[PDB]
DNA sequence: CGATCGAT
DNA sequence: ATCGATCGTTTTTTTTTTTTT
């Protein structure tokens, strides 16, 4: 739980980007890799074009739910989305923060785009407090993941758990443990 | 009848009426079976939640006929369960009381929101004011046709609505007689008055503030201005704002709570028991002596008696005589903080300035415009004091025009004043306590008893004995006393062979570490006692019964006191003393009276012994022996 | 909505709307959405703004925004609440109900003067600085509600005129006119209201005048927001209550054409600064700022460097500096379940030749949380008055602003006796009493005193024995370190002096090179400094410290005693209780300074070498 | 108890 | 022009505290 763990999980993502050498004082990696032309597009991952725009190499390209209209509906889709919504790469938050920092020298419309994402994480995140709104007679056997996304579950996590074991030691002790008429501990 | 969620609260109310709970409880022989009457009804909002919480907090939220409906729903009940108390056609109100602890701010935090609440309040009893009563609806009738109709009114300060507005009527139909029937046309009781903060958690870079309420019928007047006091009721809001100007406050809706009385105790004849066990056990008024002054040498052995007011005695259409003591006495440096052993440990304790104007006893009733055509009115600074005593500091810098304003109704035990607009009397037989000096400081003994004080030497006869106080020390009880006054340093400051710490327990704890800060008992337990026996409430808890008993004189009384006054108006006058047995006068004979008297109650020996002789004498002497 | 310009719905539309989830800089976190959800979370319901944010975004509103405030100041308030419920919504499900808002303003601009506050600088958004006198209780006000003869919750722009027309007409033709209105507090609303105070400055036309003052008004949340006799930063506007200029000439002889009322309301009060300008009663200090504070507390050479603070530009008086200042921190009122509250502040004595700077001293006492000072000739029996609206016996009751702060003052010798005893009283127990009119409201307090005066006959009486005081040995007996001020000669010392403040006294000397002394520096610090040790550390004895300082008692009232035996006549002041009671007061101050709670006796072997000052004067 | 205001 | 039905209409108090010479 951290800004950066979660990059070593979300940074080795990839996307396609445009360099502007063909293959480089070295050819190519033993890899995944695809053969380097300039003026061509060439899939990458994002621990790199980081790397290389600021090293004035290239250019770049985003995905394709960085945009308007899917940004638009899954928002409406979601609002009475009672449980979940549509997950564009299920850790959009992090790429777009990677993405947002240089990239919008040239990306277009780099801003209501951060509006929105702004708009969706914290309704989202919002639902992920009301959740808690309902959670009775230990239901540590019911729970919500089914269209969740990682970077807002995190935020969560060191502070309940390391409770609601003594919290509901109470009854999970019930279906645990046994004693006279009353309830046991 | 508005919107019909009512009838359904109302249902759910009688819905309240199944089973062991109020079934059995609380409907019946609840207020009306045991012919009390009280219309309002005793509610706990905790059951109506066990039941109905939309009923509970919908009620601390919303209160426009959830109790009108709950008090129809009621009478509805009792209607079906015993129409001998169908007399008494009216809403009958309901507590809806409790010791909850939902809201219970100050008069200060009634701050904009809470409209439209039922909430609480503490404060102080003040302003008890004057009551009149209020219209409900009248009974006419016409000779003319032999027709009695009826016609209630209503405005915001009982519920909702308004009349829609008209005065009695005359020759409503066509010309028809309109006899208008009272007895059969009704009133309750109405009362107003206003709280504030018992102030103490005030802060004095600010104001202390006010509140606004209104009673009703059987509520009528339930405590005096000097008291402290916690209340739960509801709130309102009537006047114009602006459309026009602004806004005010006021609240009902309630049932008290005094907190300081003893009949509040769960009182049976035991507690009686358990004194009178204890009472046979003689040397307790030494325990007495060191009670009540635990944290200071030094006289309480006599001053209890001011503290039990004193004794009636009147005879077969003669007179009557005021039955109470009153005594003092310092340079400065424990007599100073020997009269706030009253204002903060017993009742009836109100203490005074010594700087005081048109109201120390005085009321200068001033008046502009009251609700009610009160010309000339107000209250004054000693009925809070009758039948007890009294604190003052800085007596001689008192006036000495109220001084005789004091002698008044002091020596006669009598009011017959007034300020000049109704005669007025009554019986406040009160004491008094204050304070003194030396005009100059270190002087009482040296050069003359007398004088080194400065004033009439006619109160010393109003008063009881001439008394001592000084302050030196020699050679050697300088250390003695620092041991002592380490003691007092020591025995109230907490917590207090290689290695003894780490023990098997330490200060890491739960929830019983220091509650404020701790004290010990070591050694106050080789002086065997307890903290319950030698306490606050057991002490208090004897105070109501010595105050009901009443103890006789016996025979050998007369003997005795005629060698002893004999001999004290023969030689007291001599031996370094005489002008300090000035006031010798034939007034010792009373305050013996009240001293065997007192002392005759603190065991309750309806009684008297020479061994009182002894106590009542020796103090006496004692003054200067 | 006549759409071309100043039109209801542009602002609100989404200009304002979008203004803050428009408000960006990367760190995501510049906006005001992040300070008003967590606002609401804590029930807040404000948020705070500047006034060159606008710069920040546009040129336009601000010069539309001062002139017609009123309304663009609660259209901000709508599309505040409709912007913040969508984040109300973690679904749909919990907006309970919504809730009313209110808006900050600040800026840096610059502060004005109450003596241009003119008829031009009306309806207008402002700036000023002024000081704090008293203001009222907390009354009510709310903003509609509905009535029974129509049942509509009765909406109004101004913060009553009520038409004709029955609206329980739905009788037949038996209508009900002539304004039947029930007002309905069912439906009703409730705000707050409190009307603050303003006077003007100490310097800026007070000159061959007095100074003039003003009062205020709040609605919501500035309540339980300003104590008075403090130093304000404010933004208001400045209106009327009432308008009319034609011949309806006012009252029975008053308004030869149309005077209205003046004042303020506050949109965005703020505080002062001056060093420490509003740290009395808040916390807005930082983390940073107490670990400034405990690690200089963690500093062991804090307290000499303190007895340097209030003289850089005074000599001598080092050992009468000891404890000048131990005076500020207060000990401890350790009270306990019986009456004895035993004495909590304290107090101090100082009297001798002048020429030697005692009003200055006092002046800068003052200077460094809260105090007053007058001295003779009159802060406060107690005020009683009587209301001249109602005529009901109010108590305005000023030892009141000594409720924690302290006092000093000079003249005591020079003020007559019909004033002194309630004074006299109210320093050995705290409670002002009060038996006067109808009330028996012993209020208090805890202020302490400092107290200066001079002896008639100066040294002599000094030299030789018993003319000390004029007055009392009672007043004698209440105060623990009590100084001579001698002026005797020397003349190193008379040239150090000569020097010493001309070096001081040219050029308006020392800017430079004047806090290039060591630690000695910022009153404001200690203006935060005591505020923050007074407010928490309730420190009380070790068991060493207490058999010595007893022992130590001991041998000084036995000391008196054999003085009064080596003359064979009374040579001592009295060996109270207030001595030991007192010096332990010392002892607690010195452990609120280092914050250290249990205190030894070597902490306290300074109280016995300056108290000593105090024997050893009066020895003779 | 006074003036406004409408029609006959 | 005349009459009648419309509109809107309200006033009552005495005394206590601190201050100055
Ligand atoms: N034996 C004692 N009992 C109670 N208090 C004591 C005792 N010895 C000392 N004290 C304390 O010492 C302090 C001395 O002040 P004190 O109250 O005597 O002044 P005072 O009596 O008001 O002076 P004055 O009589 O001139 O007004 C008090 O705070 C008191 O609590
Ligand atoms: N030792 C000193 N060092 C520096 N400045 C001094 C010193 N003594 C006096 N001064 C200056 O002289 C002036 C003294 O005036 P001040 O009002 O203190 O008189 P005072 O000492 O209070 O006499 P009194 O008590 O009789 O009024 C002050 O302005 C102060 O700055
Ligand atoms: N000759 C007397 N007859 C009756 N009572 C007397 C007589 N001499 C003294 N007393 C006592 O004096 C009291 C009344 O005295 P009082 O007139 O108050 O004295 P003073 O004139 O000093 O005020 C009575 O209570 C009684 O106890």
């Amino acid at each position: 739980m951290d800004p950066s763990i979660i990059e070593f999980i979300g940074e080795k993502c990839m996307i396609s980007i445009i360099p502007n050498f063909s293959n480089e004082p070295l050819h190519l990696i033993y890899g995944p890799v695809g053969p380097f032309r300039a003026g061509f597009p060439v899939f990458v991952p994002l621990w790199m074009a980081t790397h290389l725009r600021k090293q004035q190499k290239c250019r770049i390209v985003p995905p394709e739910w960085m945009d308007m209209d899917i940004l638009e509906e899954i928002k409406e889709e979601e609002k009475r989305s009672k449980f979940f919504t549509k997950m564009p790469c299920e850790h959009y938050m992090v790429v777009a923060q990677l993405v947002m920092s240089t990239a919008p020298d040239d990306v277009p419309r780099c801003e209501e785009l951060r509006t929105v994402i702004k708009d969706i994480f914290d309704i989202r995140e919002s639902k992920l407090r009301t959740s808690i709104d309902a959670f009775i007679k230990g239901e540590g056997t019911y729970a919500k993941l089914d269209n969740l996304t990682l970077l807002e579950i995190h935020s969560v996590r060191p502070i309940l758990p390391y409770s609601l074991d003594h919290i509901a030691r109470y009854q999970r002790t019930a279906t645990a443990s046994q004693r006279d008429t009353s309830m046991l501990s | 009848e508005g919107e019909q969620f009512i009838k359904d609260i109302q249902r759910e109310y009688v819905d309240f009426l199944d089973d062991e709970e109020d079934q059995g409880i609380y409907a019946g022989h609840v207020k009306d079976m045991i012919a009390e009457k009280s219309k309002r009804l005793i509610v706990n909002v905790n059951d109506l939640k066990r039941k109905n919480p939309q009923r509970a907090l919908g009620l601390l939220s919303n209160a426009a006929d959830e109790q009108l409906a709950f008090g129809r729903a009621l009478k509805e009940y009792a209607s079906t369960v015993d129409p001998g108390y169908a007399k008494m056609h009216e809403d009958l109100f309901v507590g809806f009381e409790g010791c909850f602890g939902n809201r219970h701010v100050t008069p200060r935090s009634l701050t904009s929101i809470y409209l439209g609440n039922m909430v609480c309040v503490e404060g102080i009893v003040t302003k008890v004011s004057l009551i009149r009563p209020k219209v409900v609806r009248s009974v006419h009738y016409c000779p003319n046709t032999r027709k009695v109709m009826e016609r209630k009114y209503t405005d915001l300060t009982s519920f909702e609505a308004v009349p829609s507005g008209a005065a009695y009527p005359t020759k409503d139909e066509d010309g028809n007689l309109l006899e208008t029937e009272y007895g059969l046309s009704v009133y309750k009781d109405h009362q107003t008055l206003t709280i504030q903060e018992m102030p103490e958690k005030a802060p004095a870079g600010q104001l202390p503030r006010s509140v606004d309420i209104v009673c009703d019928d059987d509520l009528v007047d339930r405590c005096k201005p000097g008291d402290r006091v916690q209340i739960v009721g509801s709130y309102r809001c009537l006047p114009g704002k602006r459309g026009s100007g602004t806004f005010r406050t006021v609240l009902l809706a309630n049932n008290i709570s005094l907190l300081s009385k003893e009949s509040n105790l769960d009182i049976s004849r035991e507690d009686i028991m358990l004194c009178k066990k204890l009472a046979k056990n003689n040397d307790i008024f030494e325990l007495l002596s060191k009670s009540l002054a635990p944290s200071i040498g030094h006289v309480k052995q006599a001053i209890l008696c001011l503290l039990l007011g004193g004794v009636e005695k009147i005879l077969p259409n003669g007179t009557r005589l005021r039955g109470d003591i009153n005594v003092l006495l310092g340079d400065p440096s424990a007599k100073s903080q020997l009269l706030r052993y009253v204002l903060n440990t017993a009742p009836r304790a109100i203490p005074t300035t010594g700087r005081g104007s048109s109201g120390v006893g005085l009321t200068a009733a001033v008046t502009t415009d009251q609700e009610t055509g009160e010309r000339r009115l107000e209250a004054g600074a000693m009925v809070l004091a009758d039948r007890g005593v009294v604190c003052i500091d800085e007596f001689d810098k008192m006036s000495d025009i109220d001084r005789t304003a004091i002698h008044e109704v002091m020596e006669q035990g009598r009011v017959t004043i007034s300020k000049a607009g109704i005669h007025a009397s009554l019986n406040a037989r009160c004491s008094v306590l204050a304070a003194a000096n030396p005009v100059y400081g270190r002087y009482d003994q040296y050069k003359t008893p007398m004088e080194n004080i400065g004033l009439q030497d006619s109160l010393l006869s109003r008063f009881d004995l001439l008394f001592v106080m000084l302050d030196v020390i020699d050679s050697d009880v300088d250390q003695m006393i620092s041991d002592h006054v380490v003691r007092m340093h020591r025995y109230r400051n907490p917590k207090e062979a290689d290695s003894l710490s780490f023990v098997s327990s330490s200060e890491e704890k739960k929830d019983t570490e220091v509650y404020e800060k701790y004290d010990a008992l070591l050694h106050g337990k080789s002086r065997q006692r307890h903290e319950k026996i030698l306490s606050v409430e057991f002490m208090r808890k004897y105070i109501h019964i010595a105050k009901c008993m009443k103890p006789k004189l016996g025979e050998q009384a007369c003997e005795a006191i005629a060698n002893e006054y004999s001999r004290l108006r023969s030689q007291e006058a001599v031996e370094t003393d005489v002008a300090r047995t000035q006031p010798i006068t034939a007034r010792t004979l009373e305050t013996l009276i009240r001293l065997s008297t007192a002392h005759a109650r603190a065991r309750m020996s309806k009684s008297v012994t020479i061994d009182d002789a002894h106590a009542a004498i020796e103090l006496v002497q004692f003054a200067y022996f | 909505n006549q759409q071309d310009a100043q039109i209801n719905l542009q602002a609100v539309k989404k200009k304002y709307k979008e203004f803050i989830r428009t408000f960006n800089e990367e760190n995501f976190f510049y906006k005001y959405r992040d300070t008003l959800k967590r606002n609401y979370l804590n029930g807040r319901y404000f948020l705070e703004i500047e006034m060159e944010d606008l710069v920040g975004f546009d040129e336009t509103l601000a010069d539309k925004l001062n002139k017609q405030p009123t309304e663009h100041l609660e259209i901000f308030e709508e599309a505040a609440r409709e912007v913040a419920d969508e984040i109300t919504a973690p679904r749909p499900e919990h907006e309970e109900h919504m809730h009313d808002i209110q808006i900050l303003l600040s800026s840096n601009a610059n502060p004005t003067n109450i003596r241009q506050l003119k008829s031009d600088c009306v309806s207008k958004l402002v700036k000023i600085a002024g000081i704090i006198v008293a203001a009222s209780g907390i009354s009510a006000k709310a903003t509609r509600m509905s009535i029974q003869c129509l049942s509509c919750s009765t909406v109004i722009p101004n913060l009553y005129a009520l038409p004709r027309k029955c609206n329980t007409e739905q009788a037949g033709r038996p209508k009900c006119p002539l304004d039947p209105f029930f007002i309905m507090p069912d439906k009703c609303k409730c705000v707050d209201f409190q009307t603050l105070k303003l006077q003007e400055l100490p310097d800026f036309v007070p000159q061959g005048e007095i100074p003039r003052h003003l009062q205020l008004f709040c609605d919501r949340s500035l309540c339980e927001r300003v104590v008075p006799g403090n130093r304000v930063l404010i933004q208001g506007i400045y209106s009327i209550r009432k308008v009319g200029k034609p011949s309806r000439r006012d009252g029975r002889e008053k308004a030869v054409v149309g005077v209205r009322a003046p004042y303020m309301r506050v949109v965005g009060i703020t505080v002062d600064s001056e060093g420490a300008g509003a740290i009395s009663r808040y916390s807005n200090i930082t983390s940073d700022e107490e670990e400034h504070f405990r690690r200089m507390a963690a500093s062991g050479d804090i307290y000499e460097r303190l007895s340097q603070s209030l003289a850089p530009s005074i000599f001598g008086s080092r050992d009468i500096k000891k404890a000048i200042t131990c005076m500020l921190f207060g000990g401890s009122r350790k009270r306990l379940p019986d009456g004895l509250c035993r004495r909590g502040d304290i107090n101090v004595l100082l009297l001798g030749d002048p020429g030697t700077a005692k009003s200055q001293l006092l002046k800068f006492v003052e200077k460094v949380p809260i105090a007053v000072y007058t001295s003779g000739k009159g802060s406060s029996t107690a005020s009683v008055m009587k209301d001249p609206q109602t005529r009901n016996f109010v108590m305005e009751g000023a030892m009141v602003l000594a409720d924690g702060g302290v006092v000093c003052i000079d003249e005591f010798d020079k003020m007559r006796e019909d004033d002194r005893v309630a004074i006299h009283e109210a320093m050995e127990q705290q409670t002002i009493s009060i038996a006067k009119a109808g009330i028996t409201t012993t209020l208090n307090s805890r202020c302490s005193v400092l107290a200066a005066a001079n002896s008639i006959f100066g040294r002599w009486d000094d030299t030789k024995g018993e003319e000390n005081i004029d007055f009392m040995p009672t007043i004698l007996s209440r105060f623990d370190m009590i100084f001579i001020v001698k002026d005797i000669h020397d003349e190193s010392r008379d040239i150090t002096l000569a020097k010493h403040i001309i070096n001081v006294h040219l050029s308006s000397n020392k800017s430079a090179p004047s806090e290039p002394a060591e630690g000695e520096i910022s009153l404001s610090t200690f203006k935060k400094y005591i505020h923050y040790c007074r407010t928490h550390c309730g420190p009380r004895l070790s068991e060493a410290a207490g058999e010595k300082l007893k022992s130590r008692y001991v041998l000084m009232r036995s000391g008196a005693g054999q003085q009064e035996k080596a003359s064979d006549k009374r040579l001592s002041i009295p060996i109270t209780v207030r001595q030991l009671e007192a010096v332990i007061r010392i002892s607690e101050s010195l452990a609120k300074i280092r914050l250290q709670p249990f205190a030894t006796d070597e902490h306290v072997n300074e109280a016995l070498r300056l108290f000593q000052v105090s024997t050893l004067d009066a020895a003779m």
